[PDB]
């Protein structure tokens, strides 16, 4: 019995990014490098609130930035991206093993023209460090209030009065 | 109690160590101090019950049968070695360590303080008198002697445990000083009346109660003698202590459910006494003579008058004496014949004069001539009966009357006639049974002397 409060059509309304899963394959590393502060806020807020339904504004800012990213590599580096998505996406399972050359072409594009250089390997897997305004949930869970613990044993013990006092036995 | 406890506990280990020859004279000797000991436990105080410990405790319904239990522990010491000579030395040891733990358990149970110890070792009585009426048995249904002993028993004793531990839960303790203290009206509740016949049934098996009495012309006439005096003289007096015990917590209930049995007896020792008159068996007569005397102390006890419960006392004082006389007797004459009905021999009294004296007394307690301690504690119920309610006098004025003529018939059938030709085997009276019916007799007619000791805590 309650309320399942959902936000209305409005607020999830994003401008939704629109590329394949090869062309984000082909510029990930960059991407993380250069956008990890929108995605690292948004995570943590998913983290720490559990609630899709309040951290909406940062899906909305995340996308922004992508998209940022995203008219930044359009407006610079148009030919080597697209060839280098091309061929990832030939292959089935997208593996950057096969697709060198053109990842090189690319790298050295966005390194002289938008000043960029991919993390390393494991660089990109590093816990983070984000320094969101947002107070932290006092109860995350909506967690209801704990049953008092049972009352705690205490004291001195004495000779039981009588002894057993089961039957005759008196001691 | 530990004065008589300790000595009658260390009297095992005398017995099953002695040599091969005195087990016999040592047994007896230690038995007959420690009835010197018990003696002194006649000692009692006006109204308070001597309280030596918390668990052990007497007064003056219990110091009586208390005593005649150790005094009657030589007894069969004396009556056994006949019937016991020809055996084996551990065999003979281990029926005096029979004979030892029944005392002992009969004497915690007179001795106890809790209800629930009082049925512990009054029930456990039940195990050396198995012992000793099924293997040193010597006739047919000894085997299913014990079945019969033991499954009557059982039957009422199992429902008085349930009783007794629902008292503990519901009342708060079982001992008998609380109980009385801090008694309380019984509801007429139906619940209730399962309780008082929980609490009653048991001793009234043992007691025995007309109909469900059966178990006694099918044990004790087939016990050894031993076992067949410990059971007539004192066992069956446990389930007339333990109602007397009892009836304090199961009033005023009694009166409207003790119309049943009380005439249950009253015309049941009728019956009894008229198959006493036409018996085969002597010892089946005395058996059946015990259960009409038992009948009486029922009675006695349900009338619930202090003239009832002293007389009840003096009853089950004498009753216990003149039938283990009865039996000792009985035996005597059968081993002189190796039979038991009562036609095979007769005319004896010219051949065993003291054992015609020894019968005729018997038979004069038996059927309680005055001023004897039977004949007073017939005459105290009596008394109390015609109080409760008047009619009682015929039915009670006909069993001696019929008592009185069996209490003859057997002397005029078995001593009073012709001796039978073709017997010869019955020698001159050893000695040792004359003397076993002397320390049967005397004490009989000392207590007469002074009833006041076995008039009960009445008095």
């Amino acid at each position: 019995p309650g309320i399942v409060e959902l936000p209305t059509l409005e607020d999830l309304k994003v401008q939704e990014v629109k590329v394949s899963s090869s062309v984000l394959k082909a510029a990930a590393h960059h991407y993380g490098a250069q956008c990890d502060k929108p995605n690292k806020e948004f995570m943590l807020c998913r983290w720490e609130e559990k609630d899709p339904r309040r951290c909406l504004e940062e899906g909305k800012l995340v996308n922004q930035c992508a998209l940022d990213f995203f008219r930044q590599i359009k407006r610079h580096c148009a030919e080597p991206f697209t060839e280098y998505w091309t061929c990832i996406d030939y292959s089935g399972l997208q593996l950057f093993r096969h697709c060198r050359k053109q990842q090189a072409k690319f790298d050295e594009c966005v390194l002289d023209k938008l000043g960029w250089v991919r993390p390393d390997l494991g660089e990109l897997s590093k816990v983070t460090k984000v320094k969101t305004d947002r107070p932290l949930p006092e109860n995350p869970y909506h967690s209801r209030a704990r049953p008092e613990p049972n009352p705690e044993a205490e004291g001195d013990l004495k000779p039981a009065k009588h002894g057993s006092r089961l039957f005759f036995w008196t001691m | 109690m530990l004065k008589i406890i300790i000595p009658t506990t260390m009297l095992l280990p005398m017995t099953w160590m002695s040599k091969h020859n005195m087990i016999w004279i040592n047994a007896t000797v230690h038995s007959l101090l420690i009835s010197l000991i018990s003696l002194s436990l006649l000692n009692q105080l006006g109204e308070n019950s001597l309280n030596f410990s918390l668990t052990f405790f007497s007064d003056s319904l219990s110091a009586p049968l208390l005593v005649l239990t150790t005094w009657l522990l030589p007894l069969m010491l004396m009556a056994s070695q006949s019937h016991l000579s020809k055996e084996t030395t551990t065999r003979k040891k281990l029926y005096i360590t029979m004979l030892i733990l029944l005392q002992l358990f009969l004497i915690m149970t007179f001795t106890a303080t809790e209800l629930i110890l009082f049925y512990i070792l009054f029930e456990a009585t039940l195990v050396p008198t198995l012992i000793i009426i099924t293997r040193w048995g010597n006739q047919t249904e000894r085997l299913n002697a014990g079945l019969y002993f033991l499954f009557y028993t059982l039957a009422g004793s199992l429902p008085l445990l349930v009783a007794l531990v629902y008292i503990q839960n519901t009342t708060g303790s079982l001992n008998f000083l609380i109980i009385h203290y801090w008694s309380h009206p019984l509801s007429n509740s139906w619940s209730n009346i399962f309780m008082w016949l929980a609490c009653i049934m048991a001793f009234m098996v043992k007691m025995p109660l007309y109909g469900l009495h059966l178990w006694l012309p099918k044990a004790h006439v087939e016990a050894p003698i031993a076992g067949s005096m410990v059971l007539a003289a004192v066992l069956l007096k446990l389930g007339g202590y333990g109602m007397m015990r009892i009836t304090t917590i199961l009033n005023p209930l009694t009166n409207y459910m003790a119309y049943p049995f009380l005439m249950l007896s009253m015309w049941g020792m009728i019956m009894t006494s008229s198959i006493c008159l036409r018996q085969t068996d002597l010892k089946s007569l005395i058996a059946y003579s015990s259960v009409s005397h038992m009948a009486l102390v029922i009675v006695a006890i349900m009338i619930q008058t202090p003239w009832s419960f002293m007389g009840a006392t003096a009853l089950m004082i004498a009753h216990g004496l003149t039938s283990s006389m009865l039996f000792c007797l009985a035996n005597t004459n059968y081993e002189r014949v190796h039979s038991r009905t009562m036609i095979l021999a007769r005319g004896l009294q010219t051949l065993l004069p003291l054992m015609a004296t020894w019968w005729l007394m018997a038979s004069l307690t038996n059927l309680a001539l005055p001023p004897s301690i039977n004949l007073i504690g017939e005459l105290f119920i009596i008394t109390a009966s015609f109080s409760w309610s008047n009619i009682t006098i015929i039915l009670m004025g006909m069993n001696m009357m019929i008592t009185a003529l069996y209490s003859l018939y057997m002397l005029i059938t078995t001593q009073r006639g012709k001796y039978t030709h073709h017997i010869n085997n019955i020698k001159a009276s050893f000695t040792r049974e004359n003397a076993l019916m002397a320390l049967h007799i005397l004490p009989l007619l000392l207590l007469t002397l002074n009833p006041k000791m076995i008039l009960g805590p009445l008095y």
